[PDB]
DNA sequence: ATCAATATCCACCTGCAGATACTACCAAAAGTGTATTTGGAAACTGCTCCATCAAAAGGCATGTTCAGCTGGATTCCAGCTGAACATGCCTTTTGATGGAGCAGTTTCCAAATACACTTTTGGTAGTATCTGCAGGTGGATATTGAT
DNA sequence: ATCAATATCCACCTGCAGATACTACCAAAAGTGTATTTGGAAACTGCTCCATCAAAAGGCATGTTCAGCTGGAATCCAGCTGAACATGCCTTTTGATGGAGCAGTTTCCAAATACACTTTTGGTAGTATCTGCAGGTGGATATTGAT
């Protein structure tokens, strides 16, 4: 099969999302618009992450790289450093 | 010898805190109060939450607090979810909470 | 008859479920995959830390599942106990996150 | 190789006063270190655009309870300035 | 026989009028006075900069503003025109302002 | 001498006041409880801001709130406003 | 003669200042010489292109002389400026005027 | 006694505003906008340097650290031409003296 | 009401991953003590601007009447979305295996700081004269609403 | 459609607040030159951990069927809320004045930094024993939904 890795984000895997979320009923629509929205989320945040691994010189993504990309967005993330 | 630390009566490092401020360019000088105050207000602020983290531990029947504890005792705390309401705390998962209207019958 | 619950119920024993546990929801090696995928349009032949791609995990998932949250009480607010694109636009909107 | 400093120790030891008989867990400890170098950062950060919006050059106990005032909700604050000020009057005490 | 605009007329022709200006729609004492007994309620003999009053006064039309904004999308959600006490809340709630 | 008690001054934000707001917030109808939500609303936002000013003000061990008091207070919660000594 | 750090570096605004208020700044132990150059630069860049964005505002006003009016349609005209400074007050700048489709007549 | 002086950008704004609109002048409300903008700017640029910096364990901001904070706080467009208005002035200065 | 199909709970048990307790090693950090330095409190006080007063007046708030049309309630039904189930695809696991590259060490020099000295300038103050546009008028054009 | 009531437009005007202009003045700012120090780039290397590979295994995604119940369309109507009006209060405007207290200047020492030297400690690495709880069990009973 051939398909878009965002794709790879499966429909049961937003369901699970949604009840965690606590959502007890959900549109067909809503799992493209899901997809759309993570996209832009994980687009914005690893831009940032990878500014500053540039700027270290580095070829590696740290989790510190994105710690402080998460912080800068406003997503502070605790448990991985910093 | 003896530390800052046990002359203020805190378990926070006294001294490590103070070349934190020294270092993170947030003034040319520093008092010398300047360390041993934050250095007891970390502490207090970290014994409220491993009392609350703790407690909610011991209503789950556990005796090591996991991070779902942590969540708990911060998102259950009025002040405490204020302070940190822009932090996600990892493998914290949500508060059991259902909107009424989606309740049957 | 066979037996089956009305629809609804089993929504709302998962929604107990999921809110009871702390696990990530999404699939890691698809996370993985599309985490590479996307950093290769800014640099490519880039690595990750392990713990760099689950920090992503982590953000993400409780940025959505915070997000379905407000999308939830957006739907309730017109009425209806279904979320739609519409619900998800208008708590984006309010959060200023857009438009 | 290197050396990386955190608060685990320190942490661990006021864990012990609170609930003696209660662990954590690494990945606890991990978010617990997370939380105070927050904290650390915030306060540090608000003492800072205090004194330099007054025009000083020295951060002082009275710089870092005034910002903890401005950052930590009510009863948080209360509680906060008063072990500030025990363990400055402590301190000057020895 | 005497004139009358329909109901909704004169309000979208006021609010061509204040989108158009930038003059503060608030009366300037009795803010002044509200500015005065808040402050005192925290802290008594203090006394005012009328550029911080200003100021004040600036920042709280442009927040009220920007709500009622986000309130108006909230009632259209619902398909109403009437904004309601609800609406606010709604809005207020995801922007985190009171989560 | 000392001046008259200050009490009730939310209500200086009258109704008419209040539409006008409404109105440049592109509001084309409104809720007679409407009125009283918004001075509710209105009353937390200053008495937070203001907090933050005097708190600002008292550092300084001055008596006199400034503009500046002001527009440190509003960058601090994320209301950062232009044109009064930024 | 002395030539200033600005005119060597071709800029308007002023380089030396920059680095003055890098250095008070508490930012960090040492400055380079090419910070403040660069800073400046870019300072002066974006002031630039909200002047020319609020001078035309300014124009389709029938105005000769910039209010803040004028700024904050500059700014909320466009796109990335408003990104920029999305969480930005402008005092006297009022709003766009924009009025919801459902909430005109038919 | 004399009142201490109050620094601005003010006849620096108003250089750059004869250069792309010769016959519009600016009023003092709005210059002070301006000057509230472009203070925030520096601190918003000069701050995301110094953390980079500290991130890094450099003690120097260097014009790359400014370079990559500018990168990081401008959108799409602005962020380039910024950078190149940045870097043309940065090697326009060393090619002097 | 009964009654059956599942879900959910509690008590108990056990393997093991991750927590612990131990010794030992060591660089960096923290303390101690002395010499030097300086930030900023204290005192004094110039002078900005804040509080307050008066007094006139009209912009605007208040309170009312009236009914247009909005919100809320009811009903209805087409069809979307949840539940259940049969496939089978691919994520997961784990365990080994190169080797990329992070990270530690050494070297050493362009570029930093420190300082003395000289020149330049932007800020303020004092007056003195333009000038863009707010706000007022009048009259032509446009919009709204009744018919 | 026609027509009338009213808002909207724009041209024109004039007063004046506020922008502009110019000279004087000066402390701070900024530049130039010289001496001294050093941050971090550069090259090299060790060892961490990242990518990939194979290889089952079954967990979980997907496609399908069927219908319960939800969303939305349509209809009705009570009464909320907007538009218009009368009335007159209190905000606005202008101007003056005392003096609170912000802010400028100079003095001076408690507390800062700066080193040198000594001692302590936290991070570490092996090494070995320990244990809280995940996950599996059986069986009681609670929940759900058909009658
Ligand atoms: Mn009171
Ligand atoms: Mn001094
Ligand atoms: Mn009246
Ligand atoms: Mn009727
Ligand atoms: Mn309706
Ligand atoms: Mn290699
Ligand atoms: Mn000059
Ligand atoms: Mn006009
Ligand atoms: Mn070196
Ligand atoms: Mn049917
Ligand atoms: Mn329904
Ligand atoms: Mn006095
Ligand atoms: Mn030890
Ligand atoms: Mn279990």
């Amino acid at each position: 099969v051939l398909r878009d890795n965002i794709q790879g984000i499966t429909k049961p895997a937003i369901r699970r999302l949604a009840r965690r979320g606590g959502v007890k009923r959900i549109s067909g629509l809503i799992y493209e618009e899901t997809r759309g929205v993570l996209k832009v989320f994980l687009e914005n945040v690893i831009r940032d992450a990878v500014t500053y691994t540039e700027h270290a010189k580095r070829k590696t993504v740290t989790a510190m790289d994105v710690v402080y990309a998460l912080k800068r967005q406003g997503r502070t993330l605790y448990g991985f450093g910093g | 010898a003896k530390t800052r630390s046990s002359r203020a009566g805190l378990q926070f490092p006294v001294g490590r805190v103070h070349r934190l401020l020294r270092k993170g360019n947030y003034s040319e000088r520093v008092g010398a109060g300047a360390p041993v105050y934050l250095a007891a207000v970390l502490e207090y602020l970290t014994a409220e939450i491993l009392e609350l983290a703790g407690n909610a531990a011991r209503d789950n029947k556990k005796t090591r607090i996991i991070p779902r504890h942590l969540q708990l005792a911060i998102r259950n705390d009025e002040e405490l979810n204020k302070l940190l309401g822009r932090v996600t705390i990892a493998q914290g998962g949500v508060l059991p909470n259902i909107q009424a209207v989606l309740l049957p019958k | 008859k066979p037996h089956r619950y009305r629809p609804g119920t089993v929504a709302l024993r998962e929604i107990r479920r999921y809110q009871k546990s702390t696990e990530l929801l999404i699939r890691k090696l698809p996370f993985q995959r599309l985490v590479r995928e996307i950093a290769q349009d800014f640099k490519t032949d880039l690595r990750f830390q392990s713990s760099a791609v689950m920090a992503l995990q982590e953000a993400c998932e409780a940025y959505l599942v915070g997000l379905f949250e407000d999308t939830n009480l957006c739907a309730i607010h017109a009425k209806r106990v279904t979320i739609m694109p519409k619900d998800i636009q208008l708590a984006r909107r309010i959060r200023g996150e857009r438009a | 190789r290197s050396r990386k400093e955190s608060y685990s120790i320190y942490v661990y030891k006021v864990l012990k006063q609170v609930h003696p008989d209660t662990g954590i867990s690494s990945k606890a400890m991990g978010i617990m270190n997370s939380f105070v170098n927050d904290i650390f950062e915030r306060i540090a950060g608000e003492a800072s655009r205090l004194a330099h919006y007054n025009k000083r050059s020295t951060i002082t106990s009275r710089e870092i309870q005034t910002a903890v005032r401005l950052l930590l909700p009510g009863e948080l604050a209360k509680h906060a300035v008063s072990e500030g000020t025990k363990a400055v009057t402590k301190y000057t005490s020895a």
